[PDB]
């Protein structure tokens, strides 16, 4: 993913012309060797979206299109849909390396898309944890755009960082995010506090969620 | 010369090319029709001032002796109008040590992009062979 | 109806040997170019070793000498033999089927292959009851991953919401997984392969 280069993001909006780059050099576009994409769906292994430069397999729609010149090759996007939000590869063949090689990959954000709100389950440790002398306090995070969310832990009213775990949010099969946090405590910690809240701030919008020892 | 399609795959055949260096006659055959179009006498100039030269476009940067690339190696020790000849020896012969070299016939850019991996045997399929 | 199933995947030690293999269906490997393409965790696609449908074979300079891509006829599978695997080496690897111009017709799923000197650890399953509905299970403290959570063995699977899992301060992993719905049973299938962990949880109100 050096001898082909990717800008690692482009952005666009609903109903936008856009392109994708792919740069190569003498020993592979440059000299004749065909580009190919794919397109790779959160959690999915890749898909062929163009082969030989230009051909789209069936299945794909016309608004894919592909392009090469020189050293460089082109993924052009005609009329941008919230769908095409993915990683996309390109891929050809060099012949100082003796094998297929792909491009760094491009990160397509579409930009546009209703903004969701954060849906938020907070769990208390359950009685089988505690007889285990272990607590956790589970914070749940799911069916939001866009994906960057904050999460702030509470021992009754003040704030709490230590044994603070948080996973970064990551793509669903519907373009919204999802994304947990996790408090671990003693049980002594979780029932010497009234209360422990997991507060879920996503777009200066915050939610709350509130267990207490029972 | 221009060989008709089934005429080639049996003088390819005859020069042993059926499987060598783990390549089926229909892929030799493939890459002579994007390469050539099975012309014997095809020349084509590329852009870094060497020329491709017969019925497999073997390069004058490395391959034969053209007396105008300068920084040529010639390789096949063979002057470039040897393999313009009706008879395929010369350039099987050439074929044969070029597929040798580290990319297979990936050193056929037009093998690559036109024949690898399809259905390469409809080239010699209906030949009596 | 073309199909391609990757297994052998799991963890391993550095310096350590692993055997991927890939059973396809569909299509006759012997007469075919098929490749392995592997993905690090949040990285890009490298490709990494082609057989030619002649028996040629070529590889990335990253796993040269380490690795041999071979095919068998009688079992109709392609296998990737790694030798002397190092901590980069850790990726999802695809097992792959070529059509023209070494383009990618076909996709296997992927397997995740992890070189670490850290033990399989199987996980803690604790149920998380419905508020005093949204129920669920917590599946703590596992290495390497993946797992998987099904309910009654596949029945239940509308309504599921399985997490991604959290790298915990230990190294260690953790995951949730809910379901959105007193009478019928819901049974937490969790299932940890590295470590053979097969659980069969409850959730009922407290």
């Amino acid at each position: 993913q050096s001898v082909l280069t990717q800008p690692p993001s482009v952005s666009g909006a609903p109903g936008q012309r856009v392109s994708i780059s792919c740069t190569g050099r003498s020993s592979n576009i440059g000299a004749g060797y065909d580009v190919h994409w794919y397109q790779q769906l959160p959690g999915k292994a890749p898909k062929l979206l163009i082969y030989g430069n230009t051909n789209r397999p069936s299945g794909v729609p016309v608004r894919f299109s592909g392009s090469m010149s020189g050293t460089s090759a082109s993924l052009a996007i005609t009329g941008l849909q919230a769908e095409d939000e993915a990683d996309y590869y390109c891929q050809s063949y060099d012949s100082s390396l003796s094998g297929s090689v792909f491009g760094g990959g491009t990160k397509l954000t579409v930009l546009g898309q209703p903004k969701a709100a954060p849906s938020v389950t907070l769990f208390p440790p359950s009685s089988e944890e505690l007889q285990a002398n272990k607590a956790t306090l589970v914070c749940l995070i799911s069916d939001f755009y866009p994906g960057a969310v904050t999460v702030a832990w509470k021992a009754d009213s003040s704030p709490v960082k230590a044994g603070v775990e948080t996973t970064t949010p990551s793509k669903q099969s519907n373009n919204k995010y999802a994304a947990s946090s996790y408090l671990s405590l003693t049980p002594e910690q979780w029932k010497s506090h009234r209360s422990y809240s997991c507060q879920v701030t996503h777009e200066g919008s915050t939610v709350e969620k509130t267990v207490a020892p029972t | 010369k221009v060989f008709g399609r089934c005429e080639l795959a049996a003088a390819m055949k005859r020069h042993g090319l059926d499987n060598y260096r783990g390549y089926s006659l229909g892929n030799w055959v493939c890459a002579a029709k994007f390469e050539s179009n099975f012309n014997t006498q095809a020349t084509n100039r590329n852009t870094d001032g060497s020329t491709d030269y017969g019925i497999l476009q073997i390069n004058s940067r490395w391959w034969c002796n053209d007396g105008r690339t300068p920084g040529s190696r010639n390789l096949c020790n063979i002057p470039c109008s040897a393999l313009l000849s009706s008879d395929i020896t010369a350039s099987v012969n050439c074929a044969k040590k070029i597929v040798s070299d580290g990319n297979g016939m990936n050193a056929w850019v037009a093998w690559r992009n036109r024949c690898k991996g399809t259905d390469v045997q409809a080239w010699i399929r209906g030949c009596r062979l | 109806q073309v199909q391609l199933v990757e297994s052998g995947g799991g963890l391993v030690q550095p310096g350590g040997s692993l055997r991927l293999s890939c059973a396809a269906s569909g299509f006759t490997v012997s007469s075919n170019y098929m490749s392995w393409v592997r993905q690090a965790p949040g990285k890009g696609l490298e490709w990494v070793s082609v057989i030619y449908s002649g028996g040629s074979t070529y590889y990335a300079d990253s796993v040269k000498g380490r690795f041999t891509i071979s095919r068998d006829n009688s079992k109709n599978t392609l296998y990737l033999q790694m030798n002397s695997l190092r901590a980069e080496d850790t990726a999802v690897y695809y097992c792959a089927r070529e059509g023209r111009g070494d383009s990618i017709d076909y996709w296997g799923k992927g397997t995740l292959v992890t070189v670490s000197s850290a033990s399989t650890k199987g996980p803690s399953v604790f149920p998380l009851a419905p508020s005093s509905a949204a129920l669920g299970c917590l599946v703590k403290d596992y290495f390497p991953e993946p797992v998987t959570v099904s309910w009654n063995s596949g029945a239940l699977t509308s309504g599921v919401h399985t997490f991604p899992a959290v790298l915990q301060s230990s190294g260690l992993y953790s995951l949730s997984s809910v379901v959105t719905v007193g009478t019928q049973t819901y049974i937490c299938n969790v299932n940890h392969k590295p470590s053979n962990t097969k659980v069969d949880k409850r959730v009922e109100p407290k």
